[PDB]
């Protein structure tokens, strides 16, 4: 996401930067989703929905 | 059918032979019929000597 | 600019509070002030309120 | 664009669309309050850039 | 060092009205329990009095029935003082059925063991047209005092049912009230008092019933009176929720179909503190689950964030 940074990067781009590359980002991003998904950490993002 | 009767009551004395009690709270129009009547109670009809 | 108007119309039914201005016919203006309970209105001797 | 008079309103839960019909406008004798929605309603905004 | 008083005679005049008489007085009390009797009678005295009703083929209170010379907001204010009187039961549904040019009185309605129609003359409404035709649920209930219909809405959660027009509760039946306390000489008494409690109900409390409750509550009132002991409460409630107040909602707001709503019900899921822990494993064998069954449930638990089946080694705390 464009988070605190000028543009967002595409998928690829993003595995580059790291060296280990491809589907293993697709899943680090999935799973870090999937941790500010349920509570304790859940509660404070969801009050900002309407 | 059934009734409010009071919470929270702080008799709160200035000097030993004079006092102050507040008392919450009271269904509408229940202070001043209790008031009253324990005013004429307590002025009137006390026994004593003098 | 305008394709179709939707008007609703409703029934409020409004009871009386402080706030009001009521009057008799002689100029005598007066902003009601307080609700009383019936209990707290001065009657007569035939224990009929005012 | 056009705006619609759609019943099928964005972020808004079945709470809301129990006292309209199917149209979008609420029906007739229903006795609403503050915040209730008489008539459903969109405007054509597109491509927000969030 | 102190007397006590009783009640004499009372005296009935009408069905509405009534003197009850309280003879052994002392110097002042007469105005003592006088005063503060008046003041619990009109006020804090039990009474059942019309609440809700439905009528035929009427929306909303500011509309017409055909073939009634009265309005149905016209209709609704003569019940307001319908005057009944149950027993054994706290909210009874009466049922009025009636046809052809006729007045509908009070009378014209169904009786129940427990309902008396303290005055079965009083009007209800006219018919008009031969074949002009009435017929209503007139819902009582009995509580304290004047709820009006207003504040009768704040509990709503499906009120729905547009034919129920409110009426304002006017629960009670003290109309008014007046002591005299004339001076009353027990044959030896230096002076002792009389008290003659006139008073006027709608028909609906004998007496004795009422200056009976009203002295009742003068007494558990005057009981906290007595001793004193400062009391307090508590407080400092939790500020540390674990979970997202999310899990504390029921099943109802995830706005789902009714095959799928009764059936949460049915294997003891209410609040979606127990939906979020049940696997996919756990609803084939749950009663009448399947493809477009169980669809259903991971897209509304998709919507609003959460998901099927997961844990929380600590639910649900803790009050």
């Amino acid at each position: 996401f464009g988070i605190d940074m000028n543009t967002d990067y595409t998928l690829e781009e993003v595995g580059k930067q790291f060296d280990v590359t491809r589907e293993r980002i697709r899943q680090i991003e999935a799973k870090a989703l999937r941790k500010l998904r349920h509570p304790s950490r859940s509660e404070v993002l969801r009050s900002f929905l309407d | 059918t059934e009734f409010l009767k009071p919470r929270l009551v702080d008799i709160e004395q200035v000097s030993s032979t004079h006092a102050k009690v507040t008392l919450e709270p009271l269904e509408r129009g229940f202070g001043h019929t209790l008031g009253n009547a324990l005013r004429r109670i307590l002025l009137s009809s006390m026994p004593g000597c003098a | 600019g305008v394709l179709k108007i939707v008007k609703v119309y409703l029934a409020v039914k409004r009871r009386i509070q402080p706030g009001d201005k009521m009057a008799g016919r002689h100029g005598n203006k007066g902003v009601i002030s307080k609700i009383n309970p019936i209990e707290d209105m001065p009657y007569d001797e035939n224990g009929t309120p005012v | 664009g056009p705006e619609e008079i759609t019943a099928d309103i964005p972020n808004v839960g079945e709470a809301a669309l129990s006292k309209l019909d199917e149209s979008g406008i609420v029906y007739i004798g229903a006795e609403v309050t503050g915040g209730d929605i008489l008539v459903g309603k969109v405007t054509p905004k597109g491509e927000t850039q969030l | 060092e102190f007397l006590k008083p009783r009640l004499v005679d009372i005296e009935q005049v009408s069905s509405t009205h009534a003197k009850v008489t309280l003879e052994p007085l002392e110097r002042g009390f007469g105005h003592t329990l006088g005063n503060a009797l008046r003041r619990i009678l009109l006020s804090s005295m039990p009474g059942c009095a019309v609440t809700e009703v439905e009528i035929d083929g009427v929306l909303h209170e500011y509309s017409t029935k055909e073939g009634v010379q009265e309005d149905i907001l016209e209709i609704l204010l003569n019940l307001k003082g319908l005057a009944v009187r149950v027993q054994g039961k706290d909210e009874v549904i009466l049922t009025l059925n009636k046809s052809g040019i006729g007045p509908v009185t009070a009378a014209d309605i169904t009786h129940d063991g427990d309902v008396e129609i303290v005055k079965p003359q009083h009007v209800i409404c006219h018919l008009t047209d031969e074949n002009a035709s009435i017929s209503m649920r007139i819902k009582v209930q009995r509580g304290r005092g004047y709820v009006p219909a207003s504040t009768r809405i704040h509990s709503e959660e499906d009120e729905r049912p547009i034919g129920r027009l409110l009426v304002d509760a006017c629960y009670s039946p003290v109309e008014r009230i007046a002591y005299n306390v004339e001076a009353a000489r027990v044959e030896q008494r230096t002076d002792l008092d009389k008290l003659v409690i006139e008073m006027e109900t709608n028909g609906t409390i004998d007496p004795e019933e009422a200056i009976r409750r009203a002295a009742t509550i003068l007494a558990e009132q005057l009981e906290a009176f007595v001793d004193l002991r400062d009391v307090r409460q508590p407080e400092v409630k939790e500020e540390k929720p674990e979970f997202d107040p999310i899990l504390l909602r029921p099943v109802d707001d995830l706005e789902l179909t009714v095959r799928s709503a009764n059936c949460l019900k049915a294997e003891a899921i209410h609040y979606i503190g127990d939906l979020v822990q049940r696997t996919e494993v756990e609803l084939l064998k749950t009663p009448n689950l399947g493809k477009k069954s169980l669809t259903e449930i991971k897209d509304v638990l998709a919507s609003r964030g959460l998901s099927l089946g997961m844990r929380l080694e600590n639910w649900p705390p803790a009050s």
